[PDB]
């Protein structure tokens, strides 16, 4: 899980059915353009018991392969055969950011930032399975051990660049907006 | 280039393309809104067809009529 | 920043969610529906325009054209009858 | 007002159930703009008519002014 | 109406060109599994710890990735309060 | 920005910086013709 993989895209609520697109893999912060506002995920059960049960904060779930709202959104985005027109995002326009699955390759002049930025980690993942594929055992663990620790190296990276520019300390928030 | 920089770049996805639901969906949308305009389109068409057609059969058989007594005036004048 | 409006070209190699390979046929072929009903739907609405637009303003058209003429033939049939009957 | 989620195949044809109809609607509009078309035709005819006609009385009432 | 989610078990290949979301999604998985039992049939004791070793991985891997697209995004504090209408 | 001497923070959408007291900054003075990038204000 890292940016350059990362992709952000504007969603169609339709007040429930709403579905999760394919390449859905980790979703990352999810809130509007309007004004800001992120989202909190929630079980389903709260979800349920707030329909009944009752519109500062917004909630959602994962119903199977869908996105639930509790309060009825109205999201808009055009349509699927729309040639071009980037429309100019209206209102109640929702920006999600999420993981998704990157692609494989197909010919020998596609290429990836994995390639550019590192390869011997594939080099030595795939090593793996070729040792694998043929008898040999010694070069199967060195190649895996070297391919955890690149991608240790990475993902310890990553860790040390978010939230890396100051330090942080609570400043005791007891909600000094309440009269709303 | 970026050597190890991860905003360097950002590699695409699989495809921007959405489920059979919402292609669906929007066929379903396309639809309706050329079922819609298909009937009330056509009951007004036929409507106006109506009206129209027994307007022009009026207006050509009052059309004879005011040519036929035009060259009737036309002659009778001509003869005075 | 993007739509997820493109077409499907690809299975998901790596995801839980999305298509596979005894699906993508599927997604296709909702979509090949899906632009042939928009091109339907755009293609009736460019006919009913057309048929719209074209009956009623030739209609008011001519049918002004008509009425007017109609009025001062009438008007000029009745000026050249009082003549006459002056004479 | 929330329905379950089928496979892409039933979706698929699902989409598809929204094209006989646009058919016979199409089947019908062709003859609807055959009628049109005849309507421009004779209205066309009309007007090449109510020209003649209008030229024919300016002549007539220059020649009337001319005479009287 | 009612609604139930359920794991519904796959149906077995029994044919060549049949297909399913593991072999688009980790195919490596159950080539591993059955080259275990396969290992297991050949006395070979090595390589059917290679191959359970290399599968458990791959499902651990899986595994860890359905956990990781859970309800996640959002803090764990501020416990809810879906207590009752009595305010 | 909901509720709410001026303390400063931002945060990282994925590629984007974003301060909430909505500053303003600017670029400096470009020309490459041998003259200083003259740093602007703000």
């Amino acid at each position: 899980r890292i940016p350059p993989l990362e992709k952000e895209v504007y969603l169609d609520i339709k007040d429930g059915v709403a579905y999760i697109p394919p390449d859905y893999l980790e979703a990352q912060w999810m809130m509007r353009a309007k004004d800001g506002t992120i989202f909190q995920v929630t079980s389903p059960e709260e979800i349920s018991y707030r329909r009944q049960h009752g519109n500062q904060p917004v909630n959602f779930a994962r119903f199977g392969s869908r996105f639930i709202f509790y309060p009825s959104i109205e999201a808009d985005t055009p349509y699927y055969p729309d040639d071009g027109s980037p429309l100019i995002p209206a209102e109640n326009s929702v920006i999600l950011s999420y993981y998704a699955d990157p692609p494989e390759f197909h010919e020998d002049t596609d290429t990836s930032t994995i390639l550019t930025i590192a390869p011997e980690l594939l080099l030595y993942f795939t090593l793996r399975h070729a040792c694998l594929f043929v008898q040999d055992d010694n070069g199967v663990q060195k190649w895996s051990a070297l391919g955890k620790a690149i991608l240790d190296e990475m993902v310890e990276q990553n860790k040390k660049q978010e939230y890396s520019g100051s330090p942080i300390a609570i400043p005791n928030n007891m909600t000094r907006l309440q009269s709303s | 280039v970026n050597n190890v920089g991860q905003f360097g770049a950002t590699e695409g996805s699989i495809g921007a393309y959405k489920q059979a639901a919402e292609y669906a969906a929007d066929s379903k949308y396309w639809a309706l809104l050329a079922e819609s305009k298909f009937g009330t389109i056509d009951d007004l068409i036929a409507e106006v067809e109506r009206l129209y057609q027994q307007g022009v059969l009026m207006k050509q058989d009052i059309e004879d009529l005011k040519q036929d007594f035009k060259d009737q005036d036309a002659r009778l004048m001509s003869l005075i």
